């Protein structure tokens, strides 16, 4: 689908904006082991140290 | 008598000879009602006796009496209308009622709000800059009665005084209306020889602009007398200058025995409304000798439409034509009222439709900074009560009023409309009569009248699909009824084309724009902004007193001089030209993106009648004509 297909709103606002940021789930193993690893961390108290 | 009000006086007497601006004033005042008088004997308007005076001229003359009048004013200010009132009736000889003062100038830590005032304020002159939300009816106030006596035939009379005509305090002596003399005889009220002072209370409230945008408003009252009522109406910016004083005994005697506190209120002496941005006060400047004659010198040259319309938005590039549109805009036309009540529109109104991002509310923007009445509202944001009128409930009489929407305070000026077809159909059956009939009826639950709307509207639209479409007819792209189509004069389609040369303008002009700083600012220093308040009276950057580009305060002063001064007239050879051309378009076989109804005609007339308030013409010409005909076919082709 086309970037002004998935926003549920006209494709003027998106030219209103300053800068768009189109966020992916990159879907694979070498970055959600860092994220989990990141997240259990936060949870952990290592990352305030 | 009393020896330092004498004193005072007496140095009022020489600050007052020594300025001759307020001797000559007297001088003019006096004049003027004599003439008036003296019209009125052989075969109208008086004015009122009262003098503007500097606070800045009595600070370089006295010290002392400058920070009198501001801090004590009780015991400076009526020494100072003493003397004012025997300068006048020493030159009143030759050819009655005490002369009153007004103050201008810099306050210093007495221009206050309505929040910032408090009690340490109290019996102290202050300028209160603000926002009237109340104005009481104007009442007449009886000073002196008069009485007759026919078992002895004689007149009688009573004066009446209270807390609020003086600024110092004397003794309350209640003296009851007299319905029988000392003799006993009844006595018949005189009205008519009875006087009778026009009162009025206003409510000033802080402005909504520098207000704090969660709290409630704080408000403050203010008291006008006979010269200074009527000066207000109901959401004008104003600036009051009088007496914050407190009256009567807060809770503390007997039959009082309650917190109002002690009741505080203003003495208005000076009520200046102010013009502020999307507000219906009207903005005015002084047109000096020097300005009249460079606006002469600007008249006579061939190149002046192509001057005053490129020197609307220096900063935004190309839209010459919509140029010209809001220029003849601004210069508006000529109603015409006929002999048996039908009337004709002078007001020229703008619809742009096209892509985003392409200057079309930065125009509205500079439509709403440079018109001297011009009032912003948005498509879904402002409802049909909210442009044209609503109805309230009134406290004290109990009876319904109006409230004014954003069509009827717009009246004589202009209303900037940004993303006009996002309004509601009712809002659009609104505008329908304003557009043409110029007026809004309104018939609620009891009331039914009739205000006057005669507004300049000029509006932003974007395309249905988003994007203009040029093999698409416009019919399906703008998508808007033809009624509403036939009350705009001129319909701008802007396109965003994509050309290089044409791009490469667009980032030279905005990148040359992006490189600015205003005189007296450093490289790296921030601007600071200052919010616009004017007193109504009555890419080139280097553009001063017309070396190449008109700036904008004496674009506004040509502006409001044209308005002002000419109104001119039709004839023959403008006549003939508007008859081709419209006869050309009304038969045309050219599509075109507004229909070519009756009002085009009008329009074109209109046009051209602006085109010589442009030209300060008394006489509508073949040129006006033709350049009305261009603006006309460049809009529809
Ligand atoms: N012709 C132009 N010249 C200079 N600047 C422009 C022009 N067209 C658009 N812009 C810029 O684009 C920005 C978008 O605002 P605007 O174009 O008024 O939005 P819209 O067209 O949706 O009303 C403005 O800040 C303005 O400076
Ligand atoms: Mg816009």
């Amino acid at each position: 689908k086309s970037p002004g297909d998935n926003i549920d709103f006209q494709t003027t606002i998106l030219s209103r904006f300053d800068m768009i940021f189109i966020v992916k789930d990159d879907h694979n193993e070498e970055r959600d082991i860092s994220i989990a690893n990141h997240v259990i961390n936060i949870h952990t108290g290592n990352a305030n140290a | 008598p009393d020896a330092v009000f004498g004193d005072r006086v007496r140095r009022f007497q020489e600050f007052l000879d020594t300025f001759t601006s307020y001797r000559d004033s007297v001088r003019s005042i006096q004049v003027y009602n004599s003439n008036n008088a003296a019209n009125y004997n052989d075969d109208l308007n008086i004015l009122p006796h009262r003098i503007i005076i500097s606070l800045d001229d009595l600070r370089e003359f006295d010290r002392s009496f400058w920070s009198g009048i501001l801090v004590e004013p009780a015991y400076f200010i009526p020494p100072a209308e003493k003397a004012l009132t025997d300068l006048a009736d020493s030159m009143d000889d030759v050819p009655r009622h005490p002369w009153k003062l007004s103050f201008k100038g810099s306050f210093g830590a007495h221009a206050l709000s309505p929040r910032t005032l408090t009690a340490q304020h109290l019996n102290k002159l202050v300028s209160v800059e603000g926002i009237v939300t109340k104005t009481s009816l104007v009442r007449p106030k009886l000073i002196r009665s008069v009485h007759y006596a026919a078992k002895t035939g004689r007149f009688h009379y009573r004066d009446y005084t209270d807390a609020t005509t003086t600024l110092t305090t004397r003794i309350p002596t209640p003296a009851i209306y007299p319905t029988e003399d000392t003799e006993g005889n009844k006595l018949t009220t005189e009205y008519g020889y009875s006087t009778f002072i026009d009162h009025q209370r206003i409510t000033v409230q802080e402005m909504p602009e520098m207000a704090p945008a969660g709290q409630l408003p704080r408000s403050i009252d203010v008291i006008l007398d006979d010269d200074l009522v009527d000066k207000t109406k109901p959401g004008d910016r104003v600036n009051v200058v009088g007496v914050f004083k407190s009256l009567g005994a807060g809770g503390m005697n007997q039959s009082n025995s309650t917190l109002i506190g002690f009741k505080t209120l203003i003495l208005g002496n000076t009520v200046y409304p102010l013009h502020a941005r999307s507000t219906g006060v009207a903005a005015r400047q002084m047109l000096t000798d020097f300005d009249i004659r460079n606006i002469n010198k600007l008249s006579k040259k061939k190149d002046i439409f192509d001057i005053l319309s490129q020197s609307l938005a220096p900063s935004i590039y190309g839209h010459d034509h919509i140029k010209k549109a809001i220029l003849l805009m601004l210069m508006g036309g000529v109603e015409k009222n006929l002999e048996n009540g039908s009337h004709l529109r002078g007001d020229i109104n703008i619809l742009m439709v096209g892509d985003p991002s392409t200057a079309k509310s930065q125009l509205l923007r500079f439509v709403l900074n440079t018109a001297s009445l011009a009032i912003a509202t948005t498509g879904r944001g402002s409802s049909g009560v909210g442009l044209t009128a609503a109805v309230t409930t009134d406290r004290e009489t109990g009876e319904r009023r109006l409230e004014a929407g954003a069509m009827v305070l717009a009246d004589r000026g202009v209303v900037c409309i940004d993303e006009f077809d996002k309004m509601t159909d009712v809002d659009r059956v609104a505008i329908h009569e304003v557009m043409e009939q110029q007026t809004v009826t309104i018939a609620k639950a009891g009331i039914h009248t009739t205000l006057n709307a005669r507004c300049s509207v000029i509006a932003a639209a974007n395309p249905v699909f988003g994007q203009y479409d040029v093999n698409r007819d416009p019919h399906q792209n703008i998508a808007l009824p033809d009624s509403l189509l036939s009350r705009f004069d001129l319909l701008f389609v802007v396109t965003d084309d994509i050309n290089e040369i044409r791009d490469r303008s667009i980032s030279e002009h905005v990148l040359r724009t992006h490189r600015y700083l205003p005189p007296g600012y450093l490289e790296g220093e921030p601007v600071r902004e200052r919010l616009n308040l004017s007193l109504a009276v009555g890419g080139n950057y280097n553009g001063t007193e017309i070396p190449k580009l008109v700036t904008i305060p004496f674009l506004r002063k040509y502006v409001q001089y044209a308005k002002e001064r000419v109104i001119p007239q039709l004839t023959q050879e403008a006549i003939n030209v508007i008859v081709k051309n419209y006869t050309d378009l009304r038969n045309d076989d050219n599509t075109k993106k507004s229909p070519i109804t009756a009002r085009t005609l009008e329009t074109l007339i209109r046009l051209a009648t602006a085109h010589a308030k442009v030209r300060l013409s008394k006489t509508v010409n073949k040129v006006d004509a033709k350049v009305a005909a261009n603006l006309l076919r460049f809009a529809l082709l």
